[PDB]
C-alpha cells in the first residue's frame, strides 16, 4: 500500500508502507524523500503520536490513510 | 479533623511565582471548560537539599473519580516524569497541589497516594475564592499521629519562604508595569497610584505597630527594650532625611527637565490634533 | 593508517565544534575565537580549520567566496 | 469580561483555519496578545539560557487580525543542539505533552516559536528568517517571537518582538515606522540584510485574573524597596534612541510632503503621511505619558520621606 505522509514540503509524499513493516521503517522513508533524523522525527496519526517499535498493521493503516508527522529542520 | 495541632514546621519550604502561576492557570481553565470552580490537581517539582526544600516549577495531573474518591494517574504522572527529565534533570518531584479552602476528607485521600510513590511529599492548597489581603497559598507536611489508638495522617502548616530569583523579579515587575499602563494608555495611573497606595499602607501599618508598641510600653511591656527603642529614636532622626542647597537643586533640576519634557509631549499632541483638525478644515468647505 | 585515522577524528572534532560557535568571521578574527570556546585547547589544530570551511566552499552555509572572504551565507 | 479570552472555541478555530484569511493579505495579522503566564515562562527561559540563545514553541490560538499566546515548553536539547536546530528529541516530548493537555484540558495548540537574542536587541537574523518563512509555509499562522533576558536588565523593562516574515519576492509597502535598535557590530550585517523581509506586529496585553494573582503577590513581595532610584529611564541609550526614530520619521514625511505637493490629486500620499504623523505622535506621547508617571512616583515618594515631619 502507499500511503500519503504530510511531510513537510507543502504536499503529502506518498511512500510505498507495507502492513508488517515497522513505524520506524516509514520515519526512513520520510527522511530518504527530505532529511530528517529518525529521532527528531515524531510520527503523528489520527491525533495520536505514533509508536516507534509498533507495527503498521497494528495501527490499521490503509492506503488512503492521511499522516500528519512533525519532522524537525537543519539548523546547525 | 485532619490538622496537626501544636506540630511545628520540620523543613524550610521555598516557592516560586511560577508555581503561583501554574496553579491560577489550571483554576481558570477547569473552570471556564466545567462551569462551577472545579477542584484541580497537579504536582510540584523542584530542588531540595537536606532540609531545604525549594519548590521551582510545576505542572498538572490526571485526576478519576471513581467510587467518590479521586483516583490519579500516576502512570500519567510516571510518564510525564520522564517527560520532563528529558528538559530538566536538576528537578526532582517535591509533592503536589490543589485548590480550595480547608482541607477535606477527599485530599487526604489524595495525599497517601503521593505519600506512597515518593519518600516525603509535599502538600499544598490554594484558595482562588479568598477575600483577605493576606496570601491563599499554604504548604502542609505529612505527618503520623495516634489518634484514639489508630495512626491517622494528619496535616502541618510550614511557614514556607518565597524564593524569587534576579530574572523573575524583573520580568514580573515589567508584568506589573503591562498592567499599571494600559495597551491604548487605559487606566493610566489608576494602577499606578495604588501600587504607591498600597507600599504606603505597608508603611503605616509598620509604623502603627511601632506605636502600639511604644504605647503599650508606657503602660506596661518591659519598661525599656533598649536596642528596639534606642534605634527607633535614630531612625525617626531620619525620618527629616533632610537635604542641603545641593540636593533641592538637583531636585528641581530633574522635576523641570519632565516637566519640559512633558510640555514637549503635550505640544506634539496639540499638533497632532491641530493637523487633523486642518485635515478636516481642508475637506468640508476648501477645496483643491 | 594511525596518522590517517589520528587526522580523520580531529578534523571531525574540528567541525563539530565550529558549527556551534557559527558565526560570521572577517578572516581571523572568529577562527581563533572558537578554539578558546572548546574543552581541551591545542585539540582543534588549526592546520585542518582552515582547509575544511575552505572544503566548505563548494555549498552554502558558509559558503567562504574564496577572494575577498566575506560572504560566508549566514542564513543556515 | 476580564476571563472571556480564556474560552476555548475550537469549531470557530477550525472555521478560521478553513477560511485562511491571511492568504487575501501579507500583513493580515497586526496585533499579538501575549498571557501573563506565557510572557513570565518565556522571560525565565531566556534568563536560565544566559548569555547563550534559547528556544520554545507557543501554544495558542487566532481571532481576526490578532494571534494569541498562552504557553510555552522546552524540548530536549542534548549536549546543547549538538545536532542540527535546538531540536533532538523535539516533538517527542511535545507530542506527549501536547496529547497529556488533550487530557488535562489545554487545548490551545502550536501558534508560534520563540526564541532569545541575550544582549542583542529584538529582530529576526537571517537563521531566524529562513525559520519563519517555513514556518509561514506549513504552519502559515505561525509568529517568530524574540525575548531580550541581558536588555530586559538594563532597560529594566522586558525587551520583547513579535514578528512574521514576507513571502519571497514580496515587496512591503512604503508605510514603515521602524523604530532604532542597537545592534552590536558582529550582527549589525546580518540585520540589515535581512530587516526589510519582515514585519513587527504590535504586541498587547489585556490584564487577568492571572495578572491581578501575580503582579500583586510579587510586587508587594520585592517592591518594599520601592525606590529602585525612581527613574530607570535616566539611561540616555532608549529615549535618546526613541527620540532619534521620531525625528527620522517625521523628517522622512516632511521630504514625502514637500514632493507630493508638486502633484495635484495624489491621495494616497496624504493618506500616509497623515498615518506616519500620527503614529509619530502616539509613540512620543506614550514616552511623555511614562516620563510623566515615573516623575509623578518620585515626587510624592520624595516628599513623603524627606521632609514629612
Ligand atoms: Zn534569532
Amino acid at each position: 500500500m502507499l500511503i500519503k505522509v504530510k511531510t513537510l514540503t507543502g504536499k503529502e509524499i506518498e511512500i510505498d508502507i507495507e502492513p508488517t513493516d515497522k513505524v520506524e521503517r516509514i520515519k526512513e522513508r520520510v527522511e530518504e524523500k527530505e532529511g530528517i533524523p529518525p529521532q527528531q522525527q515524531r510520527l503523528i496519526y489520527s491525533g495520536k503520536q505514533m509508536n516507534d517499535e509498533k507495527t503498521a498493521a497494528d495501527y490499521k493503516i490503509l492506503g488512503g490513510s492521511v499522516l500528519h508527522l512533525v519532522l524537525a529542520l537543519r539548523g546547525g | 479533623s485532619v490538622m496537626a495541632c501544636g506540630v511545628t514546621g520540620s523543613v524550610s519550604v521555598a516557592l516560586h511565582p511560577l508555581v503561583i502561576l501554574n496553579i491560577s492557570d489550571h483554576w481558570i481553565r477547569m473552570r471556564s471548560q466545567e462551569g462551577r470552580p472545579v477542584q484541580v490537581i497537579g504536582a510540584l517539582i523542584g530542588k531540595q537539599e537536606g532540609r531545604n526544600i525549594e519548590v521551582m516549577n510545576s505542572f498538572e495531573l490526571l485526576s478519576h473519580t471513581v467510587e467518590e474518591k479521586i483516583i490519579i494517574d500516576k502512570e500519567y504522572y510516571y510518564t510525564k516524569e520522564e517527560q520532563f527529565k528529558q528538559v530538566f534533570k536538576e528537578l526532582e518531584f517535591l509533592g503536589w497541589y490543589t485548590t480550595g479552602g480547608p482541607p477535606d476528607p477527599s485530599d487526604i485521600h489524595v495525599h497517601k497516594q503521593v505519600c506512597e510513590i515518593i519518600e516525603s511529599p509535599l502538600f499544598l492548597k490554594l484558595n482562588p475564592m479568598t477575600k483577605h489581603t493576606d496570601l491563599p497559598v499554604s504548604v502542609f507536611e505529612s505527618v503520623i499521629d495516634i489518634i484514639n489508638g489508630e495512626a491517622t495522617m494528619l496535616f502541618a502548616e510550614l511557614t514556607y519562604t518565597l524564593a524569587t530569583e534576579e530574572a523573575e523579579r524583573i520580568g514580573v515587575d515589567h508584568v506589573a508595569r503591562m498592567t499599571a499602563t494600559g495597551s491604548g494608555e487605559n487606566s493610566t495611573v489608576a494602577e499606578h497610584l495604588i501600587a504607591q497606595h498600597s507600599a504606603i499602607k505597608m508603611l503605616h501599618s509598620r509604623v502603627k505597630l511601632i506605636l502600639e508598641y511604644v504605647k503599650a510600653s508606657e503602660a506596661g511591656e518591659v519598661p525599656f527594650n533598649h536596642e528596639i527603642l534606642r534605634e527607633a529614636y535614630a531612625l525617626c532622626h531620619c525620618l527629616p532625611v533632610l537635604s542641603t542647597d545641593k540636593f533641592k537643586t538637583d531636585f528641581y533640576d530633574q522635576c523641570n527637565d519632565v516637566g519640559l519634557m512633558a510640555y514637549l509631549g503635550t505640544i506634539t499632541k496639540t499638533c497632532n490634533t491641530m493637523n487633523q483638525f486642518v485635515n478636516k478644515f481642508n475637506v468640508l468647505y476648501d477645496r483643491q | 593508517q594511525k596518522v590517517d585515522d589520528d587526522r580523520k577524528h580531529e578534523i571531525e572534532a574540528a567541525i563539530v565544534r565550529i558549527m556551534k560557535s557559527r558565526k560570521k568571521m572577517q578572516h581571523n578574527v572568529l577562527v581563533a575565537e572558537v578554539t578558546q570556546q572548546l574543552k581541551a585547547r591545542f585539540l582543534p589544530s588549526p592546520v585542518v580549520i582552515k582547509k575544511r570551511i575552505e572544503g566548505l566552499i563548494e555549498r552554502e552555509y558558509l559558503a567562504r567566496t574564496p577572494e575577498d572572504r566575506k560572504v560566508y551565507t549566514y542564513v543556515a | 469580561s476580564i476571563d472571556e479570552i480564556y474560552k476555548y472555541d475550537k469549531k470557530q478555530q477550525q472555521e478560521i483555519l478553513a477560511a485562511k484569511p491571511w492568504t487575501k493579505d501579507h500583513h493580515y495579522f497586526k496585533y499579538c496578545k501575549i498571557s501573563a503566564l506565557a510572557l513570565l515562562k518565556m522571560v525565565m527561559h531566556a534568563r536560565s539560557g544566559g548569555n547563550l540563545e534559547v528556544m520554545g514553541l507557543m501554544l495558542g490560538k487566532v481571532d481576526g487580525e490578532t494571534m494569541i499566546i498562552m504557553d510555552s515548553f522546552a524540548l530536549p536539547v542534548e549536549g546543547t543542539e549538538t545536532r542540527v536546530n535546538a531540536q533532538a528529541a523535539a516533538y517527542e516530548y511535545m507530542a506527549a505533552y501536547i496529547e497529556n493537555a488533550k487530557q488535562v484540558g489545554r487545548l490551545e495548540n502550536a501558534i508560534g516559536w520563540y526564541a532569545s537574542h541575550p544582549g542583542y536587541g529584538c529582530w529576526l537574523s537571517g537563521i531566524d528568517v529562513s525559520t519563519q518563512m517555513l514556518n509561514q509555509q506549513f504552519q502559515e499562522p505561525f509568529v517568530a517571537v524574540v525575548i531580550d533576558p541581558t536588555r530586559t536588565i538594563s532597560a529594566g523593562k522586558v525587551n520583547l518582538g513579535a514578528f512574521r516574515t514576507y513571502p519571497k519576492g514580496y515587496k512591503p509597502p512604503d508605510e514603515g515606522p521602524s523604530e532604532y535598535q542597537t545592534i552590536p557590530l558582529n550582527k549589525i550585517e546580518d540585520f540589515g540584510v535581512h530587516c526589510k523581509q519582515y514585519y513587527a506586529l504590535e504586541v498587547s496585553y489585556f490584564k487577568s485574573s492571572l495578572d491581578r494573582k501575580l503582579l500583586e503577590l510579587l510586587w508587594n513581595k520585592y517592591w518594599v524597596n520601592t525606590l529602585s532610584s525612581s527613574s530607570l529611564l535616566t539611561n540616555a541609550d532608549y529615549t535618546t534612541g526613541q527620540v532619534f526614530d521620531l525625528s527620522e520619521k517625521l523628517e522622512q514625511s516632511e521630504a514625502q510632503l514637500g514632493r507630493g505637493s508638486f502633484m495635484l490629486g495624489l491621495e494616497t500620499h496624504d493618506r500616509k503621511s497623515e498615518d506616519k504623523l500620527a503614529k509619530a505622535t502616539r509613540d512620543s506621547c506614550k514616552t511623555t505619558i511614562e516620563a510623566i508617571h515615573g516623575l509623578m512616583s518620585q515626587v510624592i515618594k520624595d516628599k513623603l520621606f524627606n521632609q514629612i515631619n
